RNA sequence: AAUCGUACCGCAAACCAACACAGGUUAGUUAUUGUAAAGGCUGUAUAAAACCAGGAUAAAGGAACUCGGCAAAAUAGGUUAUGUUUUCG
RNA sequence: AUAACAACUUCUUAACUGUCUCUAUUCUGGAUUAGGCGAACUUUAAAUGCUUGUGCAGAUGCAGGCUAGCUAACAAGGGACGAAGAGAC
RNA sequence: GAUGUUGGAUCACCGCUUCCUGUAGCUGCAAACGGUUAUAAGGGUUAGACUGUUCGUCUGAUAAUGCGGUACGUGAUCUGAGUUCAAAGCGUCGUAAGACAGUUUGGUUUCUAUCUUUGUUAGCAUAAGUAUUACGGCGUUGUGUACAGUACGAAAGGAUUGUUGCACAAUUAACCAAUAGUUUAAAGAGCAACGUUAAUAAACCGGAAAACUUUUAACUGCACUGUGCAGUUGCAGGCAAAGCAAUGUUCAGCUAAAAAAA
């Protein structure tokens, strides 16, 4: 929580009205810029906008190699621009996305002034993407689709993952246990020892004890994107995603990847632009053999013979 | 997935019918399959090449636990069996009554591909 | 609605080992049916709505297949031939829901929550139910997208014997 | 997962197999150069779950003993499946121990092509 | 032919253990092939933590566990030609 | 020395197994949640942080350097030279 | 008027006098394998036979199998093989009761957490959302192989270098389409690893808070001791020919609706 509060003072009356007229003058605020939506130049250091997904479960498929590949499936609903920070009045860039959409009576007067004002659906979730540089904003009600991505680029997602519950440290934390038989008394699943003796005398903080397990933040880096499919808004991916069905997804170009990497694939900036509605469904090709180790000797074999 | 210390039954002709397993080579792991060199000790051999007691080298050739391939499917055999090798990593016999998998393929294996009766591929 | 559990069936482990359980259950599923309404815990009658309505959709099957099964539940001949030939007519055209359940607050001694499970169309019920056959205004939307999707809809209640087998026996007499 | 069936059905028609059933399944190895092998054995499990379908064939060699191989039926690698004979059984405790004690199911000793 | 016992509990909430105590307490009788006649008795309201106790199932390996095969598991039963040891059983 | 015998101590063989590599799932009861009923060890006084230094020579309470929302619940057991019995050696 | 013994199980914090993975000199350093000095504590430091052991000897592998402090760390967490009570045997000593500081077999391990320390969660206290920066936690690993029989060298032998490429192992983070195990008021359920994906970084995670924005300054609840990313054509109930927490749906419960005419 937060401290109590501070005791406050009236000012002098000779002082009143000068810090009244500075205050003022440093919270008035120019015009609002306008943002142009128009294909830009990619840089060295240039980050792009990321995309708030719904994650829908698991499947999989057989590729043009004939080997089965393991996806998951992730939901492009409705994800727009909703607001806009600049360095006159926040000190830094950055552009603001929501997705989702929910009914007024269900949510804060405050969080629906917002979007009333502005003429947007009430949307559920809302989330900050810093850019580098005033040409970098996207005019407010943009929509970012599917076609935002590649397909063949390496992407990271972050989310919630499933909840646990209370949970003990064989199975949070791995600990090892005490024999089953052999005498053992009432302590088969027990942590152990938690410290020595008088010195150092405490318990250390962080220490590795059961407590809930199960609701946190994680990131999972460097995914490969499959498939694409941006007349449905969907994204299939190799790997694992964090997070039950129906959680909500952040998905981001990786940073595993190089400006040259970048380059290549020739990534849209600031966004796509045009209509996804006409775009066909893409698969990635892959210029590997998976079998290539029964052919030549690229495997781990430890032993030197002779 | 065999782990250390376990028996198998000896599908050459070299003399040796039962062998344990006593080390590994590498870092494999806590468990060898098919495919990898593991050091054995004879435990009954009836024969002049070979005799009990003696500390030899061998190949796992099959196996009860599943062997994955690439494409989702796998298999699996009804007994756990090896191939003694010699140090110059050849084997010290000229028949073998196993069924070769693909694992045996790879250009390394040419005198087992020769030598052996029956092959999956 | 009633929530359902990990266990075989989703049922309730009313604090019984499974053996207790199916007697218990059974007991109360026959006095339902004599009664027609019955006063108990939350736990019991959530348990018990569930399985009544199961038991009447047997009743209404009317086939030797359905006996066997009910005559393993019920506890007494006078209520199993009631659940064949009274409560199978009542209940021709409505399809779900004949058990209803409404809480009443909690107990004295050890305060527990309660409820009452009662039948849904008969003379004494708490509340007059809607009708098993809902009837269609003849100049609504609604009659109009039943005609698209389900021809077959039925708007009013059939009688015991449909014309087809009332053809039948005239022409044979 | 109906998409993707619906597409498999237009490239494929495999029989109605059963448990029970002897098969010979025509199969391409990738590892061997996507050579083609036909494998006959018997039919001892299979399961029925949309695209995630599957089967087990078993058989038995001369020398070296049973072999059991478990295969996804929508996997491109099969080629073709046929029906050839039945094998009789009581029930899952009979074929089980029928499995473990490998006795009459030598159809073929080896694998053609 | 007078005199004393006859109610109630009696493997038990009524007797010996400070208790409505998982302990202790003698004899006589009864149904039952794979079962079992009579008689007798009966639990506040729930459930999808950790952990603990008493059970069940388990891929591949099978004493690698440990002071120690502790505990658990295990065709456990019957008949044998032949051989060994005996104080000859 | 010795046939037979041994809930005696020692070593080995066969088989078997969650003893173990390495654990997972589950049933019954307690814990855990709610109503009713209703104990015990203990208690100089308390509003009872860390660290180094000091000191009847190992500091919640003394000196320096640090530490700022409040009261509890469920869980673990480092310290309070923790509780029990006027040390048996 | 009591500070529980040796060794181990389980889980730890710190020093550097560095065993391996690093950096820079010298060499009786051609290469390879070494020797020695200075500097460096992020990660790692193996599975077994004998012995109650610490220690010690040995076996197969390993990049290598470092030392020390912490009540010779750790029994209100476990173990009791040794040592250290009452029984008994043997040897030696004593006339004897008995003794060993010798050996052998057997021999009870209690505690419901009040304060402080630590892991989680709720209520209360200044409305909610987005949140640069700051502060705190975590620690960026190792082996083999290819680039090469090339540099070097009479021959034999045999490299350096890399924000290198590839395969594998440990650790950490999740995941459940498929594979293996598990429940009979059953199953294309749920949870799980023996299964799958990812990481070798100015990356990743936690709480406070400036500023900004919105509001008539906000504040239970779906049986709710799994989750509500479900609040009224809302729903994991019922019912159907249906993939069975999905599709369809007239019933049940929470929460019933409309001016007439032009
Ligand atoms: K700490
Ligand atoms: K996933
Ligand atoms: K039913
Ligand atoms: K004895
Ligand atoms: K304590
Ligand atoms: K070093
Ligand atoms: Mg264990
Ligand atoms: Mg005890
Ligand atoms: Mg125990
Ligand atoms: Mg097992
Ligand atoms: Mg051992
Ligand atoms: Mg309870
Ligand atoms: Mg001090
Ligand atoms: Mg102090
Ligand atoms: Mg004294
Ligand atoms: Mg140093
Ligand atoms: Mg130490
Ligand atoms: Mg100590
Ligand atoms: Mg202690
Ligand atoms: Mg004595
Ligand atoms: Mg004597
Ligand atoms: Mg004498
Ligand atoms: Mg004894
Ligand atoms: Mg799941
Ligand atoms: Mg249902």
């Amino acid at each position: 929580g937060y401290r109590p509060a501070k005791p406050v003072y009236p000012l002098p009356d000779s002082i009143a009205s000068l810090v009244e007229d500075k205050i003022a003058e440093l919270k008035k605020f120019g015009p609002t810029p306008e943002p142009a939506l128009e294909p830009l130049p990619l840089t060295p250091d240039s980050v792009r906008v990321g995309c708030i997904t719904v994650k829908a479960g698991m499947t999989h498929e057989w590729d043009e190699h004939g080997v089965m590949i393991p996806l998951t499936v992730l939901w492009i609903d409705e994800c727009q621009v909703v607001g806009l920070k600049y360095f006159e009045k926040n000190g830094y860039y950055a552009v603001q996305l929501g997705a989702g959409c929910v009914k007024q009576h269900t949510v804060l007067p405050q969080i629906a002034g917002y979007y009333l004002k502005h003429d947007l659906p009430i949307k559920r979730e809302m989330k900050e993407y810093q850019v580098s540089s005033p040409e970098a904003l996207l005019p407010v009600g943009t929509h970012i689709t599917a076609a935002h991505f590649v397909v063949g680029q390496q992407v990271d997602v972050t989310g919630y993952t499933t909840d646990k519950g209370f949970q003990g440290v064989m199975k949070r934390w791995g600990f090892k246990g005490m024999p089953a038989s052999h005498g053992v008394s009432l302590s088969h699943r027990k942590p152990g020892a938690t410290g020595g003796r008088q010195d150092p005398g405490k318990i250390w903080k962080e220490k590795k004890l059961p407590g809930h397990m199960g609701d946190e933040k994680r990131t999972q880096l460097g995914l490969e994107l499959y498939k694409v499919d941006p007349k449905r808004n969907l994204l299939y991916v190799k790997g694992a995603v964090p997070g039950p069905r129906g959680a909500s997804i952040l998905v981001r170009d990786s940073n595993r990847m190089d400006y040259e990497e970048r380059v290549a694939l020739n990534l849209p900036y600031p966004t796509f632009i045009g209509s996804p509605d006409e775009l066909p469904v893409l698969v990635r090709k892959s210029d590997k053999d998976p079998y290539l180790m029964y052919k030549k000797e690229i495997d781990y074999f430890p032993i030197k013979w002779k | 997935m065999l782990p250390n210390y376990s028996f198998l039954k000896v599908v050459d002709n070299s003399g040796a019918k039962l062998v344990k397993i006593i080390g590994f080579y590498g870092h494999p792991g806590k468990a060898v399959g098919v495919g990898e060199v593991v050091k054995v000790a004879i435990k009954e051999a009836k024969g002049e090449k070979v005799s009990a007691g003696e500390m030899k080298k061998a190949v796992i050739v099959e196996q009860k636990f599943p062997v994955f391939r690439p494409n989702g499917s796998h298999f699996r055999h009804l007994r756990n069996s090896c191939v003694l090798l010699s140090e110059k990593g050849q084997p010290l016999g000229n028949k073998v009554r196993a069924l070769l998998t693909y694992e045996f393929i790879k250009p390394r294996w040419s005198k087992l591909r020769t030598i052996t009766t029956k092959k999956l591929f | 609605t009633v929530k359902r559990f990990l266990r075989p069936g989703g049922w309730n482990r009313l604090n019984r080992p499974v053996k207790e359980r199916l007697a218990l259950i059974k007991n109360m599923a026959t006095q339902l049916v004599e009664k027609e309404r019955i006063r108990t815990t939350l736990s019991k009658a959530k348990n018990l709505q569930r399985y009544g309505d199961k038991l009447i959709t047997l009743g209404k099957a009317g086939t030797r297949e359905s006996w066997l099964k009910a005559n393993d539940i019920v506890r007494t001949d006078r209520e199993l031939h009631k659940l064949f030939t009274t409560l199978a007519l009542r209940y021709k055209d409505r399809q779900g829901g004949y058990v209803r359940l409404i809480r009443a607050g909690f107990r004295r001694g050890d305060a527990a929550p309660v409820a009452i499970v009662e039948l849904v169309d008969r003379e004494g019920e708490l509340r007059q139910a809607r009708p098993a056959v809902t009837p269609v205004p003849k100049f609504s939307v609604m009659r109009w997208v039943k005609q698209q999707l389900d021809p077959k809809f039925i708007s009013e209640p059939a009688p015991l014997l449909p014309p087809l087998v009332r053809d039948y026996l005239k022409e044979q007499n | 997962e109906t998409e993707k069936e619906v597409e498999f059905q237009k490239q494929r028609n495999y029989p109605d197999f059963k448990v029970g059933d002897v098969l010979d399944v025509t199969m391409v190895a990738a590892e061997n150069e996507r050579k083609t092998y036909v494998h006959r054995g018997l039919c001892i499990q299979k399961r029925d779950r949309g695209y995630g379908s599957s089967f087990k064939l078993y058989c038995v060699f001369s020398d070296s003993g049973g072999f059991i191989q478990h295969l996804p039926l929508c996997m491109p690698d099969i080629l073709d499946i046929k029906i050839v004979g039945q094998v009789d059984y009581k029930d899952e405790e009979d074929l089980k121990e029928l499995v473990e004690s490998e006795s009459r199911e030598c159809k073929f000793l080896d694998k053609v092509l």
